[PDB]
C-alpha cells in the first residue's frame, strides 16, 4: 500500500544544506515552492534551520512521525540513516543516492534493501531524481520546479532522459499526476506502482519508460498491467526494443538482455501499447488522456484537401485502420453548404475553397450524427481562411455537439498554424502539426480499445 | 500419477525422458500423438503390431541409445507378422553386439503417420515471464526463417488464436495448393495444454513437440522431447 | 529549357482586378511584395492601373516579350486566353485555373495541351497555386508571401498540402530555392523540373510530394532521377503508398505500389512516409554533407536517449562499432571512470556545459570518425542554451565538414535552444529519436547514391 | 530470326506462343532451357525421344509421362491422342532442384519490369516477389534476388547446396532485355525455373502476344 508514499503528512529530507548546489537542497526547495502542505523536516547534523525550517540532526530525533525519508547522502552514509529511519518508523525510504548495483556494487544494494525491510520499509530507487505527486502539491525531484496539472502518471527507470521528460512534458502540453523514477529498482516496481495508480481517480492514463523487470517477476506484471489496461491505458517506452539495443541496455543496469520477442509478447497480453519513440509516446499520451475510447469503427476524416486526407488514409492504413462510406445522413447536411466537386467517399473532402464557418458546421454535423464515433479533423492553411478561426470552430463544434466523442485535429502552415496548434492544446484539444501525427494519435485511441478487448477475451470465463 | 515418469527419471538421475515415456506423459494431458506400445517380447511385438496396425516403424528403446538409426536400432516399414518377427531380432542383434552394454526397456512400435502440414509446438522458460509457449510451421520456416510466435502461459483461448494467426506462414494452415486447410481448434488446444504443462511441472524446464502433423480433422505429435531440471 | 520559366524578364498576370479577393490580384500582390525586379504586366478589360502598374487588355497588347502569363481566369475563358498568349508569343502558360481533367473535363485539358503547343508555349497545371524561385525573387502564387531563402526545391502535385506545406518550412527553418505546383501535370512534369533543378547551382536538395506519374513517363522519370541522386539528395513523399490509399488517390487507375517503390530505388529517390519525416530529413541533407565512411559516433549525457538513438538507428539498418582509442583517451582527460565508451559515449547527466564543447570538438577532429549525433537530456547542472554554443563552437573550431545531428529533450528552454541550432542551419531535434533518424537520411542518401552507381556502372 | 515465331504467331491470329515455340524463343536470348522436340508423328517422337535421351515426358501441343523405351513410349502416343492438333511435345528429363519464378509484364507507367520470386507456395501463396523496372543492371538483378524474403533458400539450407546466384541474375537481366527489345511481348512467365548449384534450367515458359 502506497497510499502514505504518494499522500505523506511529514516528508524528512537528508543531505540538504546551506549549500544551495547540493542535490538534498534542490530537492527541498522543489518541494516548498511547489507547496507541500504536510510537514517538512530538514536533516542536517550542524543547521538549526534550512529555508525557515527547524532542522533536526537525525530523523529519529524529529518529534513526529515520518511517513516518507528521501536520502540524497553518499552511499557510504546511507545504511546509516535507514537505521536511523528504521528507529524512527518511517515507512518509505526514497534513495536518490547512486553507486550501487548500477556501478557493480550488487551486495551493497541487497543490504540496503535487506536492511529496509527488517524494520517494514520499502525502498524507492536506489539511483533516482525523486518522485511527484500532483494532487498532494508533492514535488520531491531535483527536476523542474513545476509540471501541467493532469491525469497522466509518468514511469521511468531512466535518470536523466526521466528528468527531461518531466521538463518536456510541459512543453507538449500534458498533464501529469505523477512523476516517478525508480531508478535500479532495488524494491518497489512497476507492478507496486501500476497496483496504485490502478486505485487512483487522478490517474487515468499510465507511461512508462521501461529498460527491463526483474527475473520472475513477469507473470506477476502481466496480470497487475491487464487488469490495469481494463479501465486505463498503459504506454510503454522499451528500452533495447531490438536485439542490438537490448545488450547495450543491459549494461546500464548491469544485467543480461531479455527476449525481445517475448517481451512484446508480453505488452500485448497485457492490453500494452508500445511506442517505438519518446514523439509517439507523448503524441498517444495526449490522446488518451484528453478523450475517451471509441464506441464503434465508423471513423470520419474532414479535410479541406485530398492531398492531406491521403496521408491520413496511408496512416491509418498503416494501423490497420480502414474508413468506411459516411451516413447518408451526415452527407447531406454536408451537401447543404459543399460544393458540388467535393467528395464524400471517407475522408470527407470539403476542399481548399472552405472557409473558417464550415470547419465549424462540419464537425458540429459529424459529432452530432448518432453513426459517428470518432473524427479526425485535418486543415491546411489557405488565404481564405485564418488557422485561429478555425480552431474556434472546432472548439464551438466540440462544446455544442454536448457529447464525449473522440477528436483529434491536424493543421498543417505557418506561425499562425503554430499558434492555433497551439490554442487547441492548451484547451485539452489533440492538435498535431502534421495529418500523419493527427491520425497516429487517433490510431492510438483504437490500438487501446483493440487491446483491451484483446484482455477481455483473453479473461473470459 | 503421470508425475510418476517424471520422479522415475530423476530418481535414476536422467536429464530427459525417453522417447515413449514423453508420449504418455503428453497424452495424459490430452495431446493427441501418434499411437505407440513398448514391446517386451517378440509376441508381444506381434500383438501390438497388429494393434497399431501396418505399415508400423520399430526402435530400441533405451537410455543410453542416443541415434537409434545409426546403431542399426531403427526398422522401418514393417507391414506383415513375418517381417515384425525379423526386426524385433535384428534390432536385438544389432543393437546388442554395437552398443553391448546397453540397458534395454523394450522395443517401440510405432503407428504410420499419414503426410500433412508440420508444426512446431515449443514450451520454454524465460528468466522474466517464466514458462512461454512457441509455435511455428515445420521445416524451413522455423529452421530458418525462424517464423515463431509467443505466448506467456497459461494461455487464452484468444492466446493460442492470435498466436497462431500472427506467425507469417500462417497461410499454410488455411489452404493451399493440394493441400486443404487443417484443423486449427486442435492446434489451439494443443498450445494450450501446452502452456499447462509448463506450469504445473515446475522440473519440466523445456519441451519440444517436432514434427506435429495437423490434418483437415485433429493433430498428431509424431516426436516428442522433454527436458528435466 | 526552363531557363526562362524561372527566370523570366516579363510575366503577365491574368485575372487581376480591384477586387483584392481575386486570386490573380493575390498573385499580382506577392510578386511585388516579393520584391520582383522584371517587368510585370496585369492584365484585365477594363482598369487602366493596377498596383501602380499600367494594365492592359491583352497580352498580346503589351509592348513587350512576355515570358510568362499566370492565367487564374475562369476555365470557359482559359483557351481564349491561350490563343491571345501564343498570338504574342508566350512561351510559358502558367495555368491557376480549375475545372479541367480533375473534375472529369479530359477533352478541354488535353485541347488546352494542343493549342498551346500549336505556338510553341509550354503548360504549368492546370489546377495549381502558382511557383515561388527566390534567387530570381518571383513569388508567383497565392500562398504566404514569404519564405526563407535555402537550397530546398519543393515540387508539389497536391493543391492545398503544397500551399499549407509552403508556410510549413517557415515554422520548420527549411530554407527554400523553389516552389513549384505541378497539379493536373497535363504538360510540364517532374521530369521537365527534375532535368531543370540539376542544371541549378542554387538547388541543392529536391523533396516531390507525389501523386502519381503519367503513363509511359516512368522510365523517362527513372534515367532523370538517377544521374539527379548522383549530386543532389532527392525526397518523395507517396501519396497513395498502400493499396487502400491508391485506390482513394484514384477518385486514372490505381498505379502499382510495389513497382513504384521499385523505381525509386533504382532513382536512388529517399520515400517518405511522413511529412515530418520527409522535413526532418530534407533539413539535414540541406546542411550537412554527405558521410564518406561508416565510423558515426553518437554523444549522450545519458544512456537512457543513447539506447533509443541506438534502436533508432538500428531500425534503419545502421550498427554502432566501437570508438577510436584516440577519442575515448581525449574524453578520458575530462570524463568520470563510470562514463561509457561502448558508443554512444556516456559523458553521464553530470556533464557541464563546456564538455559538450570539448567533446563535440574531439569527435570532430578526430580522424576515424564520420559523422557525430550529439544528444542532450536538459538537467540542473547545466544550460541548454550553453550547450547549444558549445556544439556551435566546437563545429567551427573543428574547420571541417562532418555532418551532425543534434537531439534536445526538455523544457521550453530547450525548445528555445532547438530553435536556435535550427537557424544557424545546424540539423536540431527535440527527440533523440528524430535525430537519429534524420543522421539516417543522411546515410540512406549515401547509400542510395552508390546504389545508383553501381547500376550505372560500366 | 527468333522474331519469326513472333511474326508467325500474330499471322496466325495467335494471343500466345505454342510451348516449344517460346523455349526456341527463350533459347536464342541466351537463357537455358529444358531440351525439347515437336513430333509431328508417332516416327518422329520415337525417333526424338531415343535422340535426346530417356526418360522423356509427352504432353499435348495445340492452340486448342515418365517413358523410358521406344516400347513404352508408342503407348502414351495413342493414349495422348485418345485421352486440333498441332503435335506432341517431347520433353527432357528436369533434375530436382530449387524452383524459380521470373517474369515480365508492362507496367503503364514503367513500361517492362521484371517480377523475381522462389516457386511453390512462396509466390503463390506468400506474394514475396521482388520487381525491378527494365533494362536491368548487374546490380538491380543481385539486389532484387536479396531482396525477397525467401531469398536464404538460395543460398544452403537442411538437404539443399546453395544455387548459382549468377546464373539467376544472368537469366533476369536477359528476360528484362526480351521486353524492351519486344515490344509485341505483353507478358512472359518463366515458371518453374530449376536453380541447381551450376547454372539454372527454364522447365517451363509462357508467352502473351498483343
Ligand atoms: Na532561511
Ligand atoms: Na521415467
Amino acid at each position: 500500500d502506497l497510499e502514505r508514499l504518494f499522500n505523506p503528512s511529514a516528508i524528512a529530507v537528508v543531505g540538504a544544506s546551506k549549500d544551495p548546489s547540493k542535490i538534498g537542497s534542490q530537492i527541498l526547495r522543489n518541494l516548498l515552492s511547489y507547496g507541500f502542505k504536510g510537514k517538512v523536516y530538514p536533516i542536517n547534523p550542524t543547521a538549526d534551520e534550512l529555508m525557515g525550517l527547524k532542522c533536526y540532526p537525525k530523523v529519529s530525533d524529529v518529534p513526529d512521525k515520518v511517513d516518507v525519508a528521501v536520502i540524497s547522502v553518499p552511499s557510504d552514509k546511507v545504511l546509516g540513516v535507514i537505521d536511523d529511519c528504521g528507529k524512527a518508523g518511517v515507512k518509505f525510504a526514497v534513495v536518490i543516492t547512486s553507486g550501487f548495483k548500477e556501478v557493480g556494487n550488487e551486495e551493497l544494494e541487497e543490504e540496503l534493501v535487506r536492511r529496509a525491510h527488517s524494520y517494514g520499509m520499502r525502498v524507492l530507487g536506489p539511483n533516482i531524481f525523486g518522485y511527484l505527486y500532483a494532487p498532494a502539491r508533492l514535488n520531491a525531484t531535483f527536476g523542474p520546479k513545476d509540471v501541467l496539472s493532469g491525469n497522466v502518471a509518468f514511469i521511468s527507470q531512466s535518470g536523466a532522459l526521466g528528468i527531461a521528460l518531466m521538463g518536456y512534458t510541459v512543453v507538449e502540453n500534458i498533464g501529469i499526476s505523477s512523476i516517478v523514477s525508480v531508478g535500479n529498482k532495488a524494491d518497489l516496481d512497476d507492478v507496486d506502482l501500476l497496483d496504485f495508480f490502478d486505485k487512483d481517480p487522478n490517474t487515468g492514463v499510465i507511461m512508462i519508460y521501461l529498460e527491463g523487470i526483474a527475473p520472475g517477476r513477469g507473470r506477476m506484471f502481466i496480470d497487475v498491467a491487464s487488469r490495469v489496461s481494463l479501465r486505463k491505458p498503459i504506454i510503454v517506452i522499451k528500452a533495447g526494443r531490438t536485439e542490438v539495443g537490448a545488450r547495450a541496455a543491459a549494461s546500464h543496469t548491469g544485467s543480461i538482455a531479455g527476449s525481445v520477442a517475448i517481451y512484446e509478447s508480453a505488452f500485448k497480453q497485457s492490453g500494452i501499447l508500445m511506442a517505438k519513440s519518446v514523439e509517439d509516446a507523448f503524441d498517444w499520451t495526449k490522446a488518451l488522456s484528453w478523450n475517451p475510447i471509441p464506441e464503434g469503427e465508423r471513423l470520419i476524416v474532414l479535410t479541406n484537401g485530398g492531398g492531406a486526407g491521403v496521408q491520413s488514409t496511408d496512416t491509418f492504413a498503416d494501423n490497420g485502420i480502414y474508413l468506411s462510406k459516411p451516413p447518408e445522413s451526415l452527407i447531406q447536411e454536408i451537401k447543404k453548404f459543399v460544393p458540388p466537386f467535393a467528395s464524400f467517399a471517407n475522408p470527407i473532402d470539403i476542399t481548399g475553397m472552405a472557409p473558417d464557418d464550415w470547419y465549424y458546421m462540419g464537425t458540429l454535423a459529424a459529432l452530432k450524427n448518432p453513426d459517428v464515433d470518432a473524427l479526425t479533423v485535418l486543415y491546411c492553411q489557405t488565404a481564405v481562411t485564418t488557422p485561429i478561426g478555425v480552431a474556434k470552430g472546432i472548439v464551438d463544434a466540440i462544446k455544442e455537439a454536448g457529447n464525449s466523442k473522440p477528436v483529434t485535429v491536424g493543421m498543417v502552415g505557418g506561425p499562425e498554424v503554430a499558434e492555433a496548434v497551439s490554442f487547441l492544446n492548451k484547451q485539452r484539444i489533440a492538435a498535431y502539426p502534421t495529418p500523419e501525427r493527427a491520425s497516429s494519435a487517433m490510431s492510438a485511441l483504437y490500438a487501446y480499445a483493440r487491446a483491451r478487448s484483446y484482455v477481455m477475451k483473453s479473461l473470459a470465463v | 500419477s503421470s508425475r510418476d515418469l517424471l520422479l522415475k527419471a530423476k530418481e535414476n538421475g536422467r536429464k530427459s525422458l525417453l522417447e515413449h515415456e514423453a508420449k504418455y506423459f503428453i497424452s495424459s494431458y490430452g495431446i493427441p500423438v501418434t499411437n505407440i506400445r513398448l514391446a517386451k517380447s517378440e509376441e508381444e511385438a506381434v500383438n501390438f503390431s497388429r494393434e497399431i496396425g501396418f505399415p508400423v516403424v520399430l526402435k530400441i528403446v533405451s537410455p543410453q541409445v542416443v541415434h537409434k538409426s545409426d546403431v542399426g536400432g531403427v526398422k522401418v516399414n514393417l507391414r506383415s507378422e513375418e517381417e515384425v518377427r525379423k526386426a524385433y531380432r535384428e534390432i536385438i542383434e544389432n543393437v546388442k553386439r554395437n552398443v553391448p552394454n546397453a540397458e534395454i526397456e523394450g522395443i517401440l512400435v510405432q503407428e504410420f503417420a499419414p503426410p500433412g502440414v508440420e508444426l512446431i509446438i515449443g514450451l520454454l522458460r524465460d528468466p522474466q515471464f517464466g514458462p512461454t509457449v512457441m509455435f511455428g510451421l515445420g521445416g524451413v520456416f522455423v529452421e530458418l526463417f525462424r517464423d515463431v510466435s509467443f505466448r506467456v502461459a497459461p494461455l487464452s483461448e484468444q492466446d493460442a488464436e492470435s498466436m497462431i494467426k500472427e506467425v507469417k506462414a500462417y497461410k499454410l494452415l488455411t489452404g493451399f495448393r493440394g493441400m486443404e486447410p487443417v484443423d486449427i481448434e486442435a492446434i489451439k488446444d494443443a498450445l494450450i495444454r501446452a502452456g499447462r504443462i509448463g506450469v504445473e511441472n515446475e522440473e519440466i524446464a523445456e519441451m519440444d513437440l517436432n514434427p506435429v502433423i495437423a490434418y483437415p480433422k485433429g493433430i498428431k505429435v509424431v516426436d516428442a522431447r522433454i527436458i528435466l531440471r
